């Protein structure tokens, strides 16, 4: 999250197996993110190959 | 402590389609060599991964032979 936060990236993709690991994060690191909580590679490719047609 | 980084005494793993939870003895301690296998389509072949010896290869081949002895 830090490496996506310093590089000016906003919407990050993390595995939902880290959702319980997400609440570890403080309320300042999660300032300005929108994690597309995913568990299947198919959904990452659905929400990232979005300009498919 | 932190969150429970490992699940409780394993009864909540919810059996998956392909992976077989096989045990073995790595030199750094115990583990389960979950032999996660890919039932890919195609035209018939067999490969491996992990950069291991062929012993895994003939073990898999003999396994496949026993399956083909019990196809239907």
């Amino acid at each position: 999250l830090l490496a996506a936060h310093q590089a000016g990236i906003h919407k990050i993709v993390l595995p939902k197996d880290n959702e319980a690991q997400l609440e570890e994060l403080p309320k300042e690191v999660l300032e300005g993110l929108e994690i597309k909580l995913v568990e299947d590679v198919g959904e990452v490719l659905e929400y990232l190959l979005l300009p498919e047609p | 402590l932190g969150i429970p980084r490992y699940r409780p005494d394993k009864a909540e793993t919810e059996p998956q389609v392909g992976t077989a939870q096989g045990l073995a003895w790595t030199p750094v301690g115990g583990t389960l060599l979950t032999i996660e296998v890919a039932a890919v389509p195609g035209s018939g072949k067999l490969s491996l991964t992990g950069q291991l010896g062929e012993v895994m290869k003939e073990s898999a081949q003999a396994a496949l032979t026993y399956l083909r002895a019990h196809t239907q």
